[PDB]
């Protein structure tokens, strides 16, 4: 899954 | 609320101990308390609010895509019938996300976004707003799946809005704002292209003001730049 | 209770679920439900029960260690007080864990243990007897802090004389009893000497039967094995 | 802190 913050 | 008897100052001391503890659901419990005394909220404890929701919606949408794959098995040709556990237990986990989304958009719109007038607070805010709206978009498959979409989508773009007019390139708010849109636009809205432009944009912009900045500042914009980066290594 | 409406092998099937998603909590609440069917369990299922608990109140006790030892901090010479709320904190932590062990224990007493005919029925439930009063224990500090420590020590004696009389000394149930007897003299009883005699001829005594296994069987008891040398390491 | 199972 791709990075969130 | 169960906190209406607690202080303020003692709510988040607690959500401190609890982020230590790594004990999240009480963290979120703490700040939702604060959240209630209907006082604004400094930055450190904005910050620990979107903490501790951020650990609880997270571990109930890894649960959710376990279940989800499990159930998506279930239904390929081949597979023997089990019943109707696997979508039972899948429905109970999506419940129980959706209802700590639905706390958290009903603390921002009761009534922490309309006493944000400062940048910082307002697009921190709105971020959040588009983050749990994603959250339901992820799991929706219904007649307002569009509605849920664009409301993600509409305070997504408020936030990015003021992040541009207010704030330099290199804030931690808006490279994380940006951040979590271009995802948005990736993985909910179909819209690669959008979602590589924008995070590109954000890192080249971001690179061409990192020269003014300290030390500690350079830290703290470069490690979200990263971020935008791995996903572009993860997209291209 | 919530799930008694649900049928037991549904319970079971969800719990096998749970475990995939890392649902611990509701691990532990499908099992109990499962359990109060009133009908035996399986070794399969038995496991279920003892992974679901072991899981949360794992994460209680590393919660309360972290609590207990800010609390400790704060009672130092030289530290600023900051009032009842780090006390109060550890105190709800604690009573959440306490509440875990009590439906735990409730459980064996109602039915499990007085049902449970077959060895490695019986000492599996006598030694999560002693397990969870070594929990209670753990956080105890009172009047009854001695018989607590005593019930821990009775189930557990109750286990090993079944376990030495009815098991091999490579099955994996006596082996895991005598590590977690071993850990209760060394942590709980103040008998650091006991626990070491214990884990010892424990190992040796396996050792000495391992020729008579399947290599699947080898790999089961080794493995446990390994965790007794691990103490011994860490204890001489 | 020690192993147990
Ligand atoms: C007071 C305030 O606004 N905040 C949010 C930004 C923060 C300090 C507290 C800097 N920061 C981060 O850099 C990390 N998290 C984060 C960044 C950006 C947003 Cl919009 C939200 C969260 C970066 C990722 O690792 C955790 C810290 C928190
Ligand atoms: C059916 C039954 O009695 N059980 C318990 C023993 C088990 C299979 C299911 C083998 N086993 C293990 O080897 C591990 N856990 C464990 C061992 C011994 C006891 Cl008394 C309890 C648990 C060893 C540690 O890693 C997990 C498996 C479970
Ligand atoms: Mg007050
Ligand atoms: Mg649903
Ligand atoms: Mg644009
Ligand atoms: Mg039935
Ligand atoms: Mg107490
Ligand atoms: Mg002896």
């Amino acid at each position: 899954f791709p990075a969130t913050v | 609320g169960a906190m209406g008897s607690m202080e303020r100052a003692s709510l988040i001391q607690k959500a401190k101990l609890a982020e230590q503890a790594e004990r999240y659901e009480d963290m979120a419990a703490f700040m939702k308390g604060a959240v209630e005394k209907g006082e604004e909220l400094s930055c450190e404890e904005r910050n620990l609010l979107s903490v501790a929701y951020k650990n609880v919606v997270g571990g109930q949408r890894a649960a959710w895509r376990v279940l989800s794959s499990i159930e998506q098995k279930s239904n390929e040709e081949g597979s023997e019938e089990k019943g109707p556990e696997v979508r039972e237990y899948r429905e109970k986990v999506e419940t129980e996300l959706q209802g700590v989304c639905d706390t958290v958009l009903g603390l921002l719109d009761s009534h922490l976004i309309k006493e944000a007038g400062d940048a910082e607070s307002r697009v921190f805010y709105l971020k959040m707003k588009g983050d749990y709206y994603r959250y339901l978009a992820e799991v929706a498959t219904g007649d307002d799946k569009k509605r849920i979409i664009d409301s993600a989508r509409s305070a997504y773009q408020e936030a990015m809005d003021i992040s541009k007019k207010e704030m330099p390139p290199t804030n931690p708010i808006r490279l994380g704002l940006a951040l979590n849109f271009s995802v948005f636009h990736y993985e909910i809205a179909n819209s690669p292209e959008e979602a590589i432009s924008l995070a590109k944009t954000t890192f080249d912009e971001a690179m061409a003001d990192l020269h003014t900045l300290s030390e500690d500042s350079y830290k703290d914009s470069t490690l979200i730049m990263q971020l935008l980066r791995d996903n572009l290594t993860l997209w291209t």
